């Protein structure tokens, strides 16, 4: 189904509409409390050992 | 960065029925180590004042 | 509505005023409200009693006597609390027999039956350890005989026994801990009763016809308040007769003797509501097998919603078999107050065998035959 | 009282402007407004005024509250470029709420109640 | 369960793709100073009132004890 | 007489040392498990059209 | 809020207050409490 | 899906596992779980102590000593109970001060505040009658001084005093009835706590921002279980320190003397958590006026959700006056422990007057001015 | 009609019964309770 008839968005180049039509792969999280690992880091987490 | 090993994961972590007895033996040894450290520190600090020190002194 | 604006009034209205109840319930559906009234009466009388009772040896008997003769209204309080246990057990037993007759534990009311069986076990433990508290001969020797039955479990026997006693025999630590356990257990009884009533309200009650009654439901708070009040007044009449005219009829005269650990009475029997289990235990000539049979009775009680087929009338074979079961249980109650004799041992063994036969063979198999006859 | 109550109003206005300056400095770090500090659960007139609003105003109010609650969880404030753009005193609710309260005061002088109650859950 | 009209994009990362307590050492002095900056006035007025009234009361009690002497 | 008022002071202090050590280690472990569970929320990214 | 906010918002008017007949009939419950206490305690020489 | 099949799983899941909670709650929202844990700790250690305590004036102190020395782990249980009472009062007082700071009693949470004030009154009575049970000098003489406040009521004062005592003085019937009431009132506290918590779950908690939080809610069980565990471990550290290193720090040395009705101590003082009420009572040189002032304090606490305007951080004048109120109640706590003196009488009178001024004048009027400042 | 009624009607087939792997995974909980009891009691070198 079409998103205009189902989600019924507002029209315009708003910040939410830009990510809705084309999401970016360069997602920035907040890093004030936790610094992320490098993306694609594999392996079973060390937190189980802790 | 630091990451738990896969071969060590498949043995002691994937099933709870293997994880729990390992947890109990680790708990036993942790209690033994804490008991040893506390008792050694207390007996070293208060040497010559306990009753056993007087009894071993009278031998 | 005024009850729609305060959440306390909404719950009370929903579960006590406007709760839809079948309109054809007879007077054998008043067992539960009577049991709740007896629980509340026991709690009130006991909390009043505990203000004059001292839970120590060499003071317990004298404190009960001071309660009886010197506390204003103390004799009424003691006799009410003593006979209220008997009336509580009468009402709860008739409630259980109603549920046995109508098949009340079946789907979807299995949780109601299971919580009832748990309540019954807690009631038994509460009544026993409360019977120890006056510290007479019957109290001491019944507590001795029952608690020294943990020497049937292999290896871990007398360890559990001595940990229960707080020593090597029933003494002051046993009485002192029995006071605390007995004070505490009725609040667990009240909480389990609230949970038990809340489990029934999910699906509502059965009816004497044994059919679906969703088409004919009426409000609880108007129609079944006065109907419960009538039965409560009958129970109050019996209670007043027992307190004021025959206060020591249901008891034992040996419990008016102070406890002597070096002299035992001739006949050691419990209160009447424990007598059927005592007869089951005393009939089997092995302690571990007697404890196993006592545990098996309650296990078969727990398994009843999942093995029991067959209800009240229109299921007539199981209906007739219910009366043999009732006679068997009453016979076991009579046998527990007698002495050990080869004929009484044989009759008690036959009664225990028939009790297990009815609970485990008649209820599934005869019920399945009735279903195959009626709807096959 | 009327002789001293003629000039008691500019002192009230000065204290009100100082109060709004301090609180709006506190509010702007969370991205909030003064009208966002009114709870429909706390007041039934505010609950009535909020359903008289167009949907985009309600969507904006919910977005601002969500951003402020996220900032409060993270123990953060807005960045400087967002913080310089904040308008804590731009009203969206005061006209509608004033009309609602005037209607309720009008109904009460004639013995009538308000045509709404508190929000009741469950 | 209380429908809320809202327009957003939300992103969340796995808790095994970031660190747990390493940033806690960096932010600890800043959080200490921020806490005292935010609650400085209330703690100070509490301390001033409590210790001033207690000190005045204890001083006058000591003077009362001295006045009873001969 | 000080022994007579508190006859188990030595045993109480040994148990208190063990308890304080154990609880102090467990505080760090519980803080670790609290921060691990709350990490996807403390680092989430919300983007909306509101500027104000 | 409902207690003093309603007085301050001007929602408590004479037309919204209960009537004097309502206050008379509600306040008649005070004699019921007095006679209930006298029935419970019976602390009288009133019977003569 | 599995919790959809049983009622008890569904209620537990809804109210403990998947209950929505504001995501920005800080560590000031941990006082309720800590208070519940301290109530459970008090109930467990009290039930365990009741198996060795004897409620008689000839055996109470001696059984306390025997439990201290001879019962295995009895010293840990007795110190845990006596200091867990103080930690219970610390956690509850901080919980109430959180509610006073944020104005959490306001609409639609008036029922939560009122049930809280009821809980606090029951808690005060429970602790006061529990302190009499060791039957020391403070235990006897504080019960004598406090229950003698009933004679401030004219005509029927001495009759109520003698009815509560069971005699002409504080003696053995007082101790026995106090033991029964003390065993009983914690279960009423548990019921009141269940009702109090179920009242809050109707609307949810408030947040530190003081705004509506329905847009940002997360599950209680996954997130706030660990956050409550952290605070429970910080409380367990303080509990361990108080039990093992400083067990008589928060006590009184005179309660280790056996009770003597013919020689009063020089300084009769309560436990620290009743010292502000005692200072309010001692500051006024009239017994009836002091009792009335205490009753008016608790009436002002009941009337907080209907006269109180003004909440958290963004309402800054009342936020500043909160710290003056906190300094006033701690000054009342300190003044109760000191002897009667003209300057302490004057300072206590001024502190009581400021407490009344803050409760009845600042909270309505200053709250209304700041609402007019912010939204007028 | 949960229990013996399910097996009288023929609703308990060889299928809908637990597998051998399911019973082994459930049966592996037998060692956990044994180890937990031995951890709680600690009867060291008590095996005859
Ligand atoms: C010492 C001096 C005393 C006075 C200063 C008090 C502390 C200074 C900082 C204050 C502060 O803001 O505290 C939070 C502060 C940082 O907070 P934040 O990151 O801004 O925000 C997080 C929230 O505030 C906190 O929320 P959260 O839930 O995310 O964090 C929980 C946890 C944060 O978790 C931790 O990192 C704490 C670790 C505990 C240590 C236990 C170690 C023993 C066992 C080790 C096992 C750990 C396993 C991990 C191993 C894997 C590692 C790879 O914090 C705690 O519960 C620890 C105590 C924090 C303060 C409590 C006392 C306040 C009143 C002051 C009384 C003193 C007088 O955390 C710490 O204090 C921990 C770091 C240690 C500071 C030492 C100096 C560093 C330079
Ligand atoms: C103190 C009471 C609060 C304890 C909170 C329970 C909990 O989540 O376990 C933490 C904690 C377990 O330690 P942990 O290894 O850090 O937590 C397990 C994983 O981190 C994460 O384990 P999880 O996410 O699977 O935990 C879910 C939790 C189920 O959590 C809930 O639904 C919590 C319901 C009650 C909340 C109590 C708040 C007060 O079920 C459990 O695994 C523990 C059930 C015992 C409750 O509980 C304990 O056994 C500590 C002593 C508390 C007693
Ligand atoms: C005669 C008997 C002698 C007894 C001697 C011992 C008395 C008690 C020990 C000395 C106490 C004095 C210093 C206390 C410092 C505590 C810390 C503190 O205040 O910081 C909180 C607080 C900390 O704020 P935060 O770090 O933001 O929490 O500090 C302040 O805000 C400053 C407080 C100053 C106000 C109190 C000053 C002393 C009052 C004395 C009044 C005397 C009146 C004389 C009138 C009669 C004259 C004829
Ligand atoms: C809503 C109503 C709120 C009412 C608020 C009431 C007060 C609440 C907070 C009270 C703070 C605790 C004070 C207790 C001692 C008072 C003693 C007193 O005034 O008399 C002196 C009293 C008698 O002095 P004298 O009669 O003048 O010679 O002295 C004592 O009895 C010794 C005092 C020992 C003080 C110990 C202080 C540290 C204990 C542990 C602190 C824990 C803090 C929180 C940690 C846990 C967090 C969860
Ligand atoms: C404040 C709340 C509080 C609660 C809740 C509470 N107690 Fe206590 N209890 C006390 C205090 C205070 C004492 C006096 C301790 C002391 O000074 O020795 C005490 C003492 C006792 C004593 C006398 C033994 C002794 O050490 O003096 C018994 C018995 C007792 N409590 C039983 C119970 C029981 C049973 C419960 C719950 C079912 C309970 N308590 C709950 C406060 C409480
Ligand atoms: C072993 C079984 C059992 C015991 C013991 C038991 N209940 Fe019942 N109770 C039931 C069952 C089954 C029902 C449902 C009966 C029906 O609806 O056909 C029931 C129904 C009730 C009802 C609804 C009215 C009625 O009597 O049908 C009440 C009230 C009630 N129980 C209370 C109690 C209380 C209070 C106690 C004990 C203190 C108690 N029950 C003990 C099994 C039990
Ligand atoms: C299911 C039964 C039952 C319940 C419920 C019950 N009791 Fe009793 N209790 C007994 C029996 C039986 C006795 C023995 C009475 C006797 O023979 O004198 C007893 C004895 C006592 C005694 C000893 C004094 C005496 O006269 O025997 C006290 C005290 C007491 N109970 C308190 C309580 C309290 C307190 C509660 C509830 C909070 C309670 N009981 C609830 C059955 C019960
Ligand atoms: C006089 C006030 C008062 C007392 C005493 C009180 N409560 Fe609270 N409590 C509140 C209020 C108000 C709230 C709602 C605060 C909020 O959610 O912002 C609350 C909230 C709670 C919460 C939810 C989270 C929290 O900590 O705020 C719990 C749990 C709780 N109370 C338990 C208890 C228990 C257990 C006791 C005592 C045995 C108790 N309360 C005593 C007033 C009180
Ligand atoms: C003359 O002799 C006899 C008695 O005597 C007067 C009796 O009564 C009984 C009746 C007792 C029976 C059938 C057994 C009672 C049931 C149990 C489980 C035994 C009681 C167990 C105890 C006391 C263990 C300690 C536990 C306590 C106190 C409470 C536990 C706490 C909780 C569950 C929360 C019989 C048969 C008897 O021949
Ligand atoms: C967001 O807000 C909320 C919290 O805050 C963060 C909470 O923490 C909790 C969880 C509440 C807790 C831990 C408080 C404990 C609750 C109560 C009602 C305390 C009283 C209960 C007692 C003392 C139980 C003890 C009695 C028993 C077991 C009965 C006797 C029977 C036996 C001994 C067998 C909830 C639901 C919550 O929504
Ligand atoms: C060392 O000692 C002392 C205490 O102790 C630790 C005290 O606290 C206090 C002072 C405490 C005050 C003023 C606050 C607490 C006040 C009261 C009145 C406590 C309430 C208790 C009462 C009235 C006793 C009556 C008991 C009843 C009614 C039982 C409850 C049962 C039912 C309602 C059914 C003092 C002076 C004291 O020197
Ligand atoms: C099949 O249809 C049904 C019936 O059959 C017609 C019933 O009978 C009932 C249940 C009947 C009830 C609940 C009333 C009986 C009373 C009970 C269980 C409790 C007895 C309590 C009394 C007499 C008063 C107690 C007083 C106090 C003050 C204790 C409370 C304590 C505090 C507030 C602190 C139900 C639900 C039903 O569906």
């Amino acid at each position: 189904s079409d998103a205009v008839e189902v989600f019924k968005p507002e029209t315009g180049l708003t910040p939410t509409n830009r990510l809705s039509m084309a999401p970016t792969p360069y997602i920035k999280y907040d890093e004030h409390n936790h610094k992320r690992f490098p993306p694609g880091t594999e392996g079973r987490p060390f937190a189980y050992f802790v | 960065v630091m990451r738990l090993s896969e071969a060590l994961y498949q043995t002691f972590f994937k099933r709870s029925t293997v994880y729990i007895p390992m947890l109990l033996v680790g708990a036993y040894f942790s209690n033994e180590a804490i008991d040893y450290a506390v008792d050694k520190m207390w007996t070293t600090r208060n040497k010559g004042k306990l009753f056993s020190d007087i009894i071993a002194e009278r031998t | 509505r005024m009850h729609n604006k305060i959440q306390l009034l909404s719950v009370l209205n929903t579960h006590l005023v406007a709760y839809p109840t079948p309109m054809n319930l007879n007077y054998s559906w008043n067992g539960g409200s009577l049991a709740g009234m007896m629980l509340a009466s026991q709690m009130l009388t006991g909390i009043l009693l505990a203000m004059h009772y001292v839970g120590h040896v060499d003071y317990a008997f004298a404190s009960v006597q001071h309660l009886m003769t010197d506390v204003p209204s103390g004799m009424i309080l003691r006799y009410a609390h003593a006979n209220g246990a008997s009336l509580f057990f009468i009402v709860v037993y008739l409630h259980v027999l109603r549920g046995m007759y109508y098949g009340s534990g079946a789907q979807p009311r299995e949780i109601v039956w299971i919580s009832g069986v748990v309540i019954l076990l807690v009631m038994i433990i509460t009544a026993f350890i409360g019977y120890v508290l006056p510290w007479g001969q019957m109290s001491f020797w019944g507590a001795t005989v029952i608690t020294s039955l943990a020497t049937a479990i292999p290896v871990v026997g007398k360890h559990i026994m001595y940990w229960l006693w707080g020593g090597f025999s029933v003494d002051n630590p046993t009485l002192n801990r029995f006071y605390s356990f007995h004070y505490t257990l009725p609040f667990i009884l009240a909480g389990l009763s609230v949970f038990h009533i809340a489990a029934l309200h999910q699906y509502g009650s059965t009816n004497p016809l044994g059919v679906n009654s969703q088409s004919s439901l009426i409000s609880f708070g108007s129609y079944f308040g006065a109907k419960d009040l009538v039965g409560a007044l009958f129970l109050a009449l019996v209670f007043s007769i027992l307190v004021f005219f025959y206060p020591d009829l249901l008891g034992h005269p040996d419990n008016l003797i102070p406890a002597n650990p070096y002299s035992t009475p001739q006949h050691i029997v419990p209160e009447w509501y424990f007598l059927w289990v005592y007869a089951i235990l005393r009939s089997i000539p092995n302690k571990a097998m007697g404890v196993l049979a006592i545990g098996l009775v309650f296990a078969s009680l727990f398994a009843m919603p999942f093995i029991g087929l067959g209800g009240g009338k229109f299921r007539i074979i199981t209906e007739w078999l219910y009366w043999t079961f009732l006679a068997d249980v009453l016979l076991l109650t009579w046998l527990g107050g007698n002495e050990i004799t080869p004929i009484t041992s044989f009759v008690g063994q036959c009664c225990t065998a028939y009790l297990f036969f009815y609970l485990l063979v008649c209820q599934p198999l005869v019920g399945y035959l009735e279903t195959q006859f009626a709807h096959g | 009282t009327s002789l001293l109550k003629q000039v008691a109003l500019p002192v009230f206005n000065s204290l009100a402007t100082t109060y709004r300056s301090v609180v709006g400095a506190k509010l702007a770090k969370y991205g909030l407004r003064f009208d966002d500090l009114q709870d429909p659960l706390k007041d039934e007139d505010v609950a009535e005024a909020l359903r008289r609003l167009p949907p985009d105003v309600v969507v904006a109010r919910n977005c601002r509250l969500r951003r402020a609650l996220d900032l409060s969880c993270k123990h953060e404030a807005l960045p400087k470029d967002l913080l310089e753009k904040q308008t804590p005193e731009l009203s969206y609710l005061q006209d509608v709420l004033n009309e609602v309260r005037a209607e309720r005061r009008e109904r009460a002088q004639l013995g009538a109640p308000a045509p709404y109650t508190r929000i009741y859950y469950d | 369960r209380q429908n809320i009209p809202l327009r957003e994009i939300l992103y969340q990362l796995s808790p095994y793709q970031q660190d747990v307590i390493r940033q806690t050492f960096t932010n600890a002095p800043k959080t200490f100073l921020r806490f005292f900056k935010e609650k400085g006035v209330g703690l100070a007025t509490f301390g001033v009132l409590f210790f001033g009234i207690k000190g005045y009361t204890e001083h006058e009690m000591h003077q009362e004890r001295l006045a009873e002497r001969y | 007489l000080a022994w007579a008022s508190y006859p188990y002071q030595d045993e109480m202090r040994v148990m208190g040392i063990k308890a304080c050590l154990m609880i102090s280690i467990l505080i760090g472990f519980a803080a670790y498990s609290k921060r691990l569970r709350w990490a996807p929320i403390k680092s989430q990214r919300i983007v909306m059209d509101v500027v104000n | 809020p409902i207690g003093v906010w309603s007085v301050f918002q001007g929602y408590v008017t004479p037309a919204r207050l209960p009537s004097i007949q309502t206050l008379t009939r509600v306040g008649a419950w005070g004699g019921v409490v007095v006679v209930g206490g006298l029935y419970m305690v019976q602390p009288w020489d009133w019977l003569a």
